[PDB]
C-alpha cells in the first residue's frame, strides 16, 4: 500500500484490497513519515 | 442532516471538534421531535381533558 514498488496513473490507480487482517492506523498518522494525514468523515485515530 | 443517525457513531468516529458538528444536527432534530411530540400530546391532551 505505502512501501509499494511503485504506484499506478492518477485514473488507472492500484486498488489494494485489504481483507481478512488487522493492523494499527493510529501509528500511520503518528508515524512521522507522510506529508499529509487527514481523514474525512472519521477521525484518524479513533478509526484504529 | 448529520453523517450518520447513530449517536454512538459519531462518537466513536470523529474527533470532537468534527463530531460537535454533527452531534449538533442531532441534537437540533431529536430536540424538535420531542417538541412536535410534547406540542400534540399537550394539544391532545386538552382534547381529552
Amino acid at each position: 500500500v505505502f512501501n509499494a514498488t511503485r504506484f499506478a496513473s492518477v485514473y488507472a490507480w492500484n486498488r489494494k484490497r485489504i481483507s481478512n487482517c488487522v493492523a494499527d492506523y493510529s501509528v500511520l498518522y503518528n508515524s512521522a513519515s507522510f506529508s499529509t494525514f487527514k481523514c474525512y468523515g472519521v477521525s484518524p485515530t479513533k478509526l484504529n | 442532516g448529520a453523517i450518520s443517525s447513530v449517536l454512538n457513531d459519531i462518537l466513536s468516529r470523529l474527533d470532537p471538534p468534527e463530531a460537535e458538528v454533527q452531534i449538533d444536527r442531532l441534537i437540533t432534530g431529536r430536540l424538535q421531535s420531542l417538541q412536535t411530540y410534547v406540542t400534540q400530546q399537550l394539544i391532545r391532551a386538552a382534547e381529552i381533558r
